[PDB]
Parts: C-alpha cells; structure tokens; sequence
C-alpha cells in the first residue's frame, strides 16, 4: 500500500506525533506492515526533481497511490492562487487536487488538514482550509462530495496534533484487511477513536461528577476537574486522549492542562479570543456557557448542585499526590 | 418589512398599554433578575450551606 | 549553472534552494522558504496567553521550545514569579524535546543522505548504508524509535508531546508526582543507555564530555572499538573520509540566546536578568570575539522577504504584512523567511548562525558562572578546523550527553512538595521577551500585550536566523553562505545542498510561522 | 403617538435604570432560555430517562 504524505500549512506536529508511534512504531509501520511510504517531506530521501518525479507519477496515475496523507492546511491565499504554499513547483493546493483525485484513500491528519485548524483562525492570512471541512462546515478544499477511489470521503484524523495511534492504527487496519472495520463519524473521524470524549478516562471525572474544581495550576491540579475554571473542553470533545494516552504516559487533562477541544473542528475554539484561554466562560459567574455534550444547562446545573451537596470529602482534597 | 410590522404592533393602543405597564414594573423585573443573578453567583455558597445542613443531620 | 532544487525536503517544511554553480562549486545561493501561515498575524488581538497555544503549533518538532519561550515572554511581560520547580520542569521539557530532536533529526532527516551514491567510492559507504539507510538502517531504526523517549518525559510533565501548552505564566500547569519523576528518570536513563551511550557514543556520556579539544575527539574516535564503531565515531570518520568537514562553513558568526534558567536566578523573569540566569549560556560569537546577547540588537529585514517593509524592525515593533509572492519576486524578494540580523558593534547588522554550534561557541565564552555551561570544546574545534557540516553536526550531537546530564540533575533537583505555579496577575499591558534555545537555536518571542489583548507578537526562530534571505545589504543568510562553496558532484541529486541545509537542522515551518 | 410614549417611558431615569440592569443580567436570561430550549429539545430523552427509572421501580 503506497503512501504519499504531503504537508501544506503544517507545523509537522502530526508527523512528529506519528513518529512517536508505538505498537506499531513508525519504522515497523513503514517497513513491516506493507505500507510503502513513497515520500514524506520530513522523511523522504528524494529531493528536487527525483521527489517531483515521485509526486507527478502519483498525480498522473503512472504509479498507484493507495493512501494520500495530507497534513497542514490547504493554503489558498493569495487570492485563491495558493502561492503562500508553493511545493515542488506548484501551489500545494494543486498537488492536493491531483493527489486526492488519484489516491485510493485520502487521510487528513491533524486539524489543519481536517478542518483548517490554527492557520484558519481569523484573519486566516494563508486562506487556509481543510481538505473536506472548513471548521465544522463540510466541504473544505475538496468539496463536500469528494470521494477517494475506494469511495471514502477524506478520513479526518483530527487533533493538533493527532495522536500517533489515531493514524497508525487506521493504517494497520488498512494494512491488515480491516478497512471495513473503520467507521467514520459525521466529521469523517474514525469512530474507534472519536466516539469517546477526552473526558472518557480522564483522571478528574470523579471531581467532575462531584463538581469539584481545580482552582489553580501547578499543585492546584493535584485535585479537581479543569472544566469549571480552566475551560476544559473534555466533556464536549470527542477523542480517546484519556483512553489511549499520549506518549503512552498521560494526557493534557491528566497533567492538569485543560483539553482545548483540538479534535473538534472549531479548534481553536472561540479563536482564542481574549478571556477564553484556560478559562471557563460563565453566565452570571457560575453557569458555564457550554455544558457537556448532550446535556442542557437546566439539568446540568441541577445535577451539579445535587453533586456539590453529595460530594464526598476525598473529592475535595488532593488526589494526585506526590 | 417584518420589523416594520413589530413597530406597527407597538402602535396598537392595547399593545402599547401592556408595554407601558411592563415598563412601569421594569424595576421589579430588574430586581428579580438581579436577585436571580445574586442567587446564581452565590449558588456555591448556598450549596455549601445545604452541605453543612445535611452534614449536621448526618451526625 | 543555475540549479533550482525543489523541494529540498527533510527540513521540516517547504524549502527551495537556488544555487549558482561554477566549476562544480556553489558560488551563490538563495534559500526560499515557500510556505506561510502567518501565526504572528493570527495572534494579534487574541488572548494574551494565546501564544501558549498557537506558538507550539509553529512547529511540531520544536513546539515545546516555542511553548517555553512563549511562557517566558508572558512571565516577563507580566512580571510573574517562577517557582524553582516550574523552572526545572520547563528546563527538563525543553531539553527533553531537544534530546528527542537530536537523534530524530540526525537519523531521519540528516544521516540518510550519508547513503548518497556520491559516497559509493568511500570505504565506509557500505557501513554508512547499513547504518543510515532510511527506515532499514541499523542505526536509523533504533535511533528514530528511541527518539520518542525523551518526549515521553515531556508528556509526563506536560500531558503530551507534541502540543501541550502546560508552560504558563507563573509556572507550569502540572503537578508532578513521585512516580512521574521516577518514571521520567527511568525513561531518560533507558534512552541514554540504549541510544545515547550504546548507539551514539559507544561510551558513557561522561567519557564523551571529557573531550575538550578536536584532538580529544579524534583520540576518542580511535580510543577503542566501541567508540570507533559508535554512530558518533563512524559519523566523524565518515565526514573526514567523504569531506563533510570541508564545506558548509557558513558565516562563522553565531547567535545563542541561551536557555535553561538556573531556578534560583530566574524566579522573577525579567528581560534584563535573563542572561545571568541562563545555564546554557547566551552569547554572540562574531569576528572571532564574544559578545553578550542583547535582544535589543535584534532586527528583522524583509527586503528579500515576502513582506511589506522598508527598514529592519526590532521585533517589539515587528510587522508581518505579507506581499504576494508574484509581486515580491518582481521586487527581488524570494523567501517567506524574514532576515533576522543582529547589531554587532564594529560589524553592523550581521547574519548570525544559530543552533547547537552557536550554543557551543557561547559555552566557550569566558567568565561562566558556576551554574553555566562552560565548555571549551567547540572554541577549540572552531579554531582547529573551523565550522563545517561535520562540525555543525558534532555540536548538535555533543549537546546530547550534555543535555542528558542536565536533565538528569534537574529531575534530581525537583522538590516535589514545593510549588510548581505561582498564580500571576494577568496585566492588561505588558512587554515580554521570551527566549530559548530550541534544538535548532535561538528561538525568541517579543510580545506586546495591550488592553488585555495581544497587541504585537513577533517570533524569530533559529532557522529564520539561519535560512533567512539576504538583508538590505545583500548579505547572505548563514545557510546561504554555508551553501556557497559547497561542491556539487551531481546537479541531478545535489545532495551537498541537503547536507548544508540539514546540517543546520533547518526547520522551515519555524522559519516562516 | 403610542409608540412615541414607549420611547418617552424609556427616557424615564427609573425605567432606564431598570432596563439597563435587565441588559446587565441579559446573559443570565439568555442562558436560562437556552437551558430551557435545551431541556425542551431533550425532553424526549428526559421522558425516556423517567420511563427507564419507573420501569426499574416496576421490576
Ligand atoms: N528548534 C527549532 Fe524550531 C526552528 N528553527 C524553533 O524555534
Ligand atoms: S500539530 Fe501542526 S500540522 Fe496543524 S493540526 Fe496542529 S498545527
Ligand atoms: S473530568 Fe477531565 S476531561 Fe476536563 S472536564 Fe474535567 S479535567
Ligand atoms: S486538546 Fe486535543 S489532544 Fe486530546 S486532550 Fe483535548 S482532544
Ligand atoms: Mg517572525
Ligand atoms: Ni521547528
């Protein structure tokens, strides 16, 4: 299975995260799983005209392209020319058009590629967009109706960056005959990773249940949930970040950092407008503006009051102790 | 225009009378919403008061 | 022969290199950073801490460095207090990201070019291919695989790597537990034993750090078979055999902003107190002389960059106003990289090479305080054989043992019962300068907070220093001058251009942001 | 004109003060109406939750 991994408006964080892959690690994925990595800007040996030969052979159908991985945004500026992202003699968006049209499967890795991500933040100087989404709005660069040659839409492996498993396990599934096991949600994300929430497996959910808030960073995060004071988007964000830990160690929320909802197409949420960074926007100083997914403010607040009343003593004390 | 129609409704003697009576008691509405804002902003305190009250009945 | 190489990959982003070749030697070079995201534009008007989220996204491999310096930019802007544990965690995570970068870059990005057919006549070529071939090289696979371990340490403290924002004004978000520190130590020791010492060095880190001269390094290579056949010993021998010590010299002038604060010396981050608090010392090495780094001397020129502007701007007054590359090329602009220049007295606004070599030169400066990196090795190497692809790479690799030792000690220094965060006052106004040495060199944020919003946010990345285009005086950037003089055996595969550009560990996503 | 009279009431210092206080806590009113909209749009779910709860007490 040939893989061509291109980077548009990328920071290469998805590649670096991918390189952190374990079980399989990246080398075993590239070699031992029958995935022929034709080229990758961070890893491909070919430069210049040899690299362009590889790209053109993929684009024109001279050689098969099974998986086109795209990382980074599709940069369309200036004026829709895409010249703020010139790659191998073309605007990167033209490469995207050709290769997405050539690939059996197109995988957008990372929010930039999936939805536009950080570069698509206003004022979006690069005219960045995702492959098939611009933020939540379906269509992105390739259009809502784009399908790869295997009939799939762009497989969106979101995250900023995506966790290595979010892509590697998909690649293994494709390589092991389990492509049919891959189900995609409405954002084209693999449901095997994105039916759960970041909160799922968060070490602070018991504090969340009892509405015990982390009050401060550092040692303050030895207790409490980050939802109330730090804008944790865990309960509104689909991800397996607390199921499949980052770097096989931790997750933002475990570590005391609020989930920024990076697997969600709106990321960065509120465009990091003043007062929204590591803060919970609240109505009347006590009602969160955004409640967990599938809850309403009325029920959520009633249950929150009940939980605060029922909260056991340990939920009010440090638990992630030295 | 639909906005023109809301201005047209505002002209209605009966609508106007009711809107005037609402603005006569707008202070009471303001105070009840302020009271609710207060209650909400002290909801944590009231929850701690109910926790200490239940905790007494527990002991 | 005008040769346009596009893409020149394995530089973490979009790079094209134009070279004029005469008699098989590059006589002039243009580096063209080809991809622009405009994060400085995006950050304007955002939350003052938006940099902690956005700046790591400038780059996947060195986002932790971005986070480090953005956090310190806020710490200085907001006159925060940094608990020593927070400083230690920041140091540990910055250094761990660098320790990940060192092998990951060396094997995945740089050393595979050692298998180029241009070296087929070398007696070491078969071994070079066995070791460094992409994805199958016997040194490539363990080096790349184990490169993920140091950022496991990063994730222990920051939740994840890449893309944590856990370094915040006033400290870090996290509260390490005992098992966090013990596991971080175990991960670091395992990585050191299995890659750094077993594979890279073939000896202990201590034995390597005993090398104080170039002759010491050569004696170390020949000392025993373990060091001789180590990746380091083999790399040195390969460089000397194939001529990687003979080109890629570059400017010979260096900028290190330094990083790794001594916790007791930077508890209250200020711009003015920054240099004294550094462990990895700042320092400018220009015209064979040492100068103190001063961020006030930093300008960015956009004369040949795809930005509007007519004078070099100190980043506090920096502007990022893109011009259409078609128009810019009509004006002689050829790169999305700005041209960072440093005002050195008696030299004007000069290009300075950033990176591990710059750091090693800075570490060779006199008058190091006790907490500071005092290492004469690369002063001696610079005086003995001068800069080159080999020497630049050796500086990078030399940081491995040194930073490993620092990280191990910092992990021991953590006082787990003590604070990791002092809640700062989020002032509506402030001017912050945060700087660090990312793996590739001086990374700096100049932030201006006004009305509780980001008024200005200017990032100057190390590769911008290195790969930034000619300034208004047409003075080539460090990578451009390093390319000049490079032999070109095969214009169809001009691997020497790759050797020079990648010896800087060029990161083009950082270059442009 | 009757609409002119509502504008006249708006001028009143006390009416204006109350309307300003209402617009101060308008976020609370918005959030409570949004909470009600949420509760209504998930009313079927809450009814299914009460059905499963009663169905447990039935068994
Ligand atoms: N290292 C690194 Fe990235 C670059 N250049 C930054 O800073
Ligand atoms: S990791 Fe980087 S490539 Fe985009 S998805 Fe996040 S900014
Ligand atoms: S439970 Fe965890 S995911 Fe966030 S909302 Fe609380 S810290
Ligand atoms: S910010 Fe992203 S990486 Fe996971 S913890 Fe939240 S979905
Ligand atoms: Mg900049
Ligand atoms: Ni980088």
């Amino acid at each position: 299975a040939s893989v061509l991994w291109f980077q548009g408006g990328a920071c290469s964080g998805n590649t670096m995260s991918f390189l952190n892959a374990d079980e399989p690690n990246v080398v075993d994925l590239i070699v031992d799983f029958g995935l022929d990595l034709l080229w990758h800007p961070s890893l491909g040996l070919e430069l210049g005209n040899n690299a362009q030969k590889v790209f053109w052979d993929c684009a024109k159908g001279e050689r098969p392209l099974d998986i086109f991985v795209f990382e980074g945004t599709v940069i369309e500026a200036p004026n829709g020319t895409g010249q703020m992202d010139m790659f191998a003699g073309r605007p990167m968006k033209d490469w995207v058009t050709d290769l997405a049209g050539a690939a059996q499967i197109v995988v957008a890795i990372g929010d930039c590629a999936c939805f536009g991500g950080i570069p698509a933040m206003e004022p979006n100087p690069s005219g960045s967009t995702g492959l098939q989404f611009h933020k939540r709005e379906k269509g992105g660069f390739l259009g809502p109706d784009f399908r790869s040659k295997m009939g799939l839409p762009v497989i969106n492996v979101p995250g900023c960056p995506a966790h290595p498993d979010w892509i590697t396990q998909i690649l293994v599934a494709l390589a092991t005959g389990r492509a049919g096991d891959i189900t995609l949600d409405d954002l084209h994300r693999p449901e095997t990773f994105f039916k759960t929430f970041t909160q799922t497996g968060c070490t602070r959910v018991q504090f969340f249940e009892y509405k015990q808030s982390t009050l401060s960073f550092g040692e303050g995060t030895r207790t409490g949930c980050l939802f109330y004071e730090f804008g944790c988007r865990g309960p509104m964000t689909h991800s397996p970040c607390n199921r499949i830990l980052w770097n096989r160690q931790s997750s933002k929320t475990r570590a005391g950092m609020p989930c920024l909802g990076c697997t969600e197409p709106e990321f960065p949420h509120f465009d990091l407008a003043p007062g929204t960074v590591f803060k919970t926007q609240k109505v009347s100083g006590m009602i969160p503006k955004e409640v967990p997914e599938g809850t309403d403010h009325l029920t959520y607040m009633g249950l929150a009051a009940a939980a605060r009343i029922a909260a056991p003593q340990w939920s009010k004390e440090d638990m992630f102790v030295v | 225009s639909p906005v023109d129609g809301i201005r047209r409704r505002l002209d209605d003697p009966q609508v106007a009378e009711a809107l005037n009576s609402l603005l006569d008691h707008a202070d009471l509405l303001a105070v009840l919403v302020k009271g609710l804002d207060g209650f909400v902003r002290r909801g944590d305190d009231i929850a701690n008061n109910l926790t200490s009250a239940i905790g007494e009945l527990k002991a | 022969l005008d040769l346009f190489v596009s893409p020149l990959g394995r530089v973490e982003g979009d790079l094209d290199v134009r070279v004029t070749i005469n008699d098989g030697v590059v006589t002039s070079a243009w580096t063209e950073a080809a991809m622009f995201r405009g994060f400085e534009i995006i950050l304007r008007g955002k939350d003052p801490q938006a940099g902690l989220i956005v700046c790591p996204r400038i780059c996947g491999i060195c986002g932790g460095s971005h986070l480090y310096k953005s956090a310190y930019a806020l710490d200085t802007a907001w006159r925060t207090h940094m608990p020593p544990n927070a400083t230690l965690i920041r140091n540990i995570c910055q250094a761990c990201e660098t320790l990940q970068s060192i092998p990951r870059y060396f094997y995945a990005l740089f050393a595979i070019d050692l298998t180029n057919k241009n070296y087929a006549k070398s007696k070491l070529y078969d071994e070079a291919v066995r070791r460094f071939a992409p994805y199958v090289g016997t040194s490539y696979q363990p080096g790349v695989v184990l490169s993920a371990k140091p950022v496991e340490v990063y994730a222990i403290f920051g939740g994840q790597w890449p893309x944590s924002s856990f370094m915040v004004p006033g400290g870090v978000m996290s509260a390490p537990t005992l098992s966090d520190v013990t596991r971080a130590i175990a991960i670091l020791e395992h990585w050191n034993d299995n890659w750094l010492e077993k594979q890279w060095l073939g000896c202990s880190v201590d034995r390597w750090l005993e090398n104080k001269t170039w002759n010491d390094v050569l004696a170390w290579v020949d000392e025993n078979e373990s060091q001789y056949n180590s990746d380091c010993g083999f790399f040195i021998r390969y460089c000397l055999d194939v001529g990687l010590d003979k080109y890629g010299q570059g400017v010979g002038n260096y900028l290190a902003t330094g990083t790794y604060f001594e916790p007791s010396l930077y508890e209250n981050p200020t711009i003015e107190g920054r240099n004294a608090a550094l462990i990895g010392r700042s320092g400018v090495f220009a015209d064979g002389r040492y100068f103190e780094f001063d961020q006030a001397n930093v300008t960015e020129d956009v004369t040949h960059s795809f930005y509007e502007g007519n004078r070099p701007l100190h980043p506090f007054e920096g502007e990022t106003i893109p011009v259409n590359p078609e128009d810019g090329r009509r004006q002689g602009k050829y790169s999305w990289a700005k041209s960072p220049r440093y005002a050195v007295p008696g030299l004007g606004n000069v290009p300075l090479e950033t990176g591990p070599l710059a750091r090693r030169m800075a570490a060779s400066a006199p008058d190091a305080e006790t907490h500071q990196d005092d290492d004469p090795l690369f002063a001696d190497i610079y005086n003995a054989i001068g800069p080159s692809v080999m020497v630049r790479q050796l500086a990078r690799m030399h940081e491995g043992p040194k930073y490993y030792k620092w990280v191990r000690q910092w992990l021991d220094d953590l006082e787990l019962k003590e604070s990791f965060y002092t809640k700062p006052v989020e002032y509506a106004e402030g001017k912050g300068f945060g700087s660090t040495e990312a793996a590739r060199g001086a990374l700096s944020d100049w932030i201006v907070i006004e009305d509780s919003k980001i008024k200005n946010y200017q990032v100057v990345t190390p590769t911008a220093w290195n790969i930034g285009p000619r300034d208004a005086s047409e003075v080539l950037g460090p990578i451009e001058q390093a390319l000049v003089g490079s032999p070109i055996v095969d214009a169809e595969d001009p691997v020497e251009l790759g050797h020079v550009a990648r010896s800087f560990d060029s990161c083009l996503v950082c270059t442009v942001h």
